[PDB]
């Protein structure tokens, strides 16, 4: 039994340009647990990213929250890169303020 | 407290 | 209402890298308070909630030796499963295990459970009566025949209706401010035009706890289809987020109503998009 | 010249029947000056230990402490000796010694047929019963050892049992019985109650 991860890239607080916030990339509903998750800023990797402790749901699928401090602007483009065994190519999900 | 766990395996 | 304590464990084998990785975590109703990492410098049960840090070294020392022995149990167990399913050493495999107790307002046990899973598929689970098991395949009935032969469920039941509920109320009192508190959600609807003849309304719910929430859209009376229900996200500060969107044409922007239900939102809510 | 040195000897002290959490000592001795001893366990948890050789009374031995007995330590052990160490010029393997772990499962029932007191010459068959679905049973007479292994069957009243025909009753003895499962032949249950078989003369 293998399961594709569900990716959600969002902010902890409503994004206001010029205010410090936390960028969240929440992966869930995947199996097995080995996952690669990166946070991207204009195409460059963010190193100071922290993630929660590995836990799973009732259907045994794992979930993980990756978070880091950031201040959004108008032109700075953010994204999350997720790599999993179920994925042929690594999935990249850009950030949206309305999502 | 956690479960002491049964020493027997599967 | 129906509060619960839950311990989760994950053991993944790493062939070319030696011993298996063991991550275990403890939850009291959607909040985590303990963790233990096999790949830590000094692997020990460390606090992950501010209200558990007051426990004396007896709690930490005793519970550290617990999952220390549990990691060895899973290392032996993962290895055995490879022979049960006729698998070689070169592959990585997962062994998930989860036990805990559900407690109701009657102040005592409501449901006890101890479930196991191999490679994401079910293996064996403690039944509701706390005395029998349920195997998922012929390879799992073997351990059932061993666990019945060892009276394993008897030691399970003593813990589930006993120390599990006892250490549940002890937790719910020492951390009552952060555990027995319900944060109502902040709700609002947003408007996103996708065309000259279409637009999307998105119902939001922010900063709520616990994560259990219902959020559906209704048009003049209950379209669960064509509604984009998103999974409950963790905010990061102990609260949760969720939203569902629905596509409408230009005009008739009203008569589309969103409904929210929660435990901090006491009377049920109804709201629409205001320009 | 020396070629392969002959086999060393291997014993289990106090014995190969180790209870759970107990510790057994696996001695490895020979009259050959083995400066190095290697203990090896085959199966699913293969492992090798190295202890130096202590020489006294022109014998060379090594006391391998197995540690708190768990299921991953059960199996057949073999022993090797070596005089050099730059590489190990290992000797022939010792005789295999099957180390089992006991006390993991419910003890079975040891019944005697035609009964516990039998008359000389009569055939005697011991039965190892249990409501636990053990795949096989192990029976041994006091001291005589040589544990016999038979398989089981799901009887009508819910028991799984094995019959051990013993032949003409001679002097009797005290017998013990253990249960185990197919995939784990070295993981035995709690020992059954010791059954005493007494013999008397044939009436005339
Ligand atoms: C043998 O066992 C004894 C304990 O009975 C121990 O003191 C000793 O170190 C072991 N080894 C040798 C070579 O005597
Ligand atoms: C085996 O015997 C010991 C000692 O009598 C006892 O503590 C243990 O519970 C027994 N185990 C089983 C499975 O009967």
């Amino acid at each position: 039994i293998q399961r594709t991860p569900k990716i959600q890239v969002y902010s902890r607080h409503p994004a206001e340009n010029g205010k410090s916030n936390f960028l969240n990339c929440y992966v869930s509903g995947f199996h097995p647990s080995d996952i690669e998750v990166d946070l991207l800023k204009n195409g460059e990797r963010i190193e100071k990213v922290e993630h929660s402790d590995l836990s799973f749901s009732k259907d045994w699928s794992f979930y993980l929250l990756y978070y880091t401090e950031f201040t959004p602007t108008e032109k700075d483009e953010y994204a999350c890169r997720v790599n999993h065994v179920t994925l042929s190519q690594p999935k990249i999900v850009k950030w949206d303020r309305d999502m | 407290n956690r479960f002491a766990g049964f020493g027997i395996g599967l | 209402g129906s509060h619960s304590m839950r311990y989760f464990h994950t053991s993944v084998s790493r062939p070319g890298r030696g011993e298996p990785r063991f991550i275990t975590v403890g939850y009291v109703d959607d909040t985590q308070f303990v963790r233990f990492d096999s790949d830590a410098a000094s692997p020990r049960e460390e606090p992950r909630a501010p209200w558990i840090e007051q426990e004396g070294p007896e709690y930490w020392d005793r519970n550290t030796q617990i999952c220390k022995a549990k990691a060895q149990t899973d290392r032996v167990g993962l290895r055995n499963l490879r022979g049960y399913y006729n698998q070689s050493e070169d592959g990585s495999h997962t062994w998930q295990t989860m036990y805990g107790c559900d407690m109701g307002p009657d102040g005592r046990l409501l449901r006890g459970y101890n479930q196991f899973a191999y490679d994401g598929k079910d293996y064996i689970a403690l039944n509701e009566d706390l005395r029998s098991w349920t195997a998922a395949d012929t390879a799992a009935q073997i351990t059932q025949r061993k666990w019945e032969a060892a009276r394993v469920a008897e030691q399970l039941r003593a813990y589930l209706e006993g120390e599990c509920v006892e250490w549940l109320r002890r937790h719910l009192e020492n951390g009552k401010e952060t555990l027995q508190r319900a944060d109502p959600p902040k709700t609002h609807v947003t408007h996103h035009p996708i065309s000259d003849h279409e637009a999307t309304l998105r119902c939001w719910a922010l900063g709520f706890y616990p994560a259990e929430i219902t959020l559906t859209w209704q048009r003049d009376g209950d379209q669960t289809q064509d509604t984009e229900l998103v999974e409950t996200r963790p905010a990061g500060d102990g609260t949760f987020q969720k939203w569902a969107a629905v596509v409408v044409p230009s005009g008739q922007e009203q008569r589309y109503t969103c409904h929210v239900q929660h435990e901090g939102l006491q009377e049920p809510l109804t709201l629409r998009w205001k320009p | 010249h020396e070629g392969v040195h002959r086999k060393p000897s291997l014993l289990a002290h106090p014995g190969r029947l180790v209870k759970s959490e107990e510790t057994v000592i696996l001695q490895c001795w020979s009259d050959v000056r083995f400066e190095h001893f290697l203990l090896h366990r085959e199966g699913k948890f293969k492992d090798t230990l190295h202890l130096i050789g202590e020489h006294h009374d022109g014998v060379s031995k090594a006391n391998f402490s197995i540690g708190p007995m768990m299921q991953d330590l059960a199996g057949t052990y073999r022993c090797y000796g070596s005089v050099t160490h730059s590489p190990y010029q290992l000797s022939a393997p010792s005789d295999p010694l099957d180390i089992v772990i006991t006390g993991l499962y419910e003890k079975p029932s040891l019944s005697a047929q035609p009964g516990p007191t039998v008359l000389a010459g009569e055939s005697v068959t011991l039965s190892c019963s249990s409501r636990s679905s053990y795949d096989m049973y192990h029976l041994s007479r006091e001291g005589e050892a040589h544990e016999c292994r038979f398989s089981a069957g799901p009887k009508v009243n819910g028991t799984f049992q094995a019959d051990f025909p013993l032949g003409p009753a001679t002097h009797g003895g005290t017998y013990r019985c253990f249960g185990s499962f197919r995939d784990s032949p070295y993981e035995w249950s709690n020992s059954s109650d010791p059954l005493l078989v007494s013999v008397i003369g044939n009436p005339s």
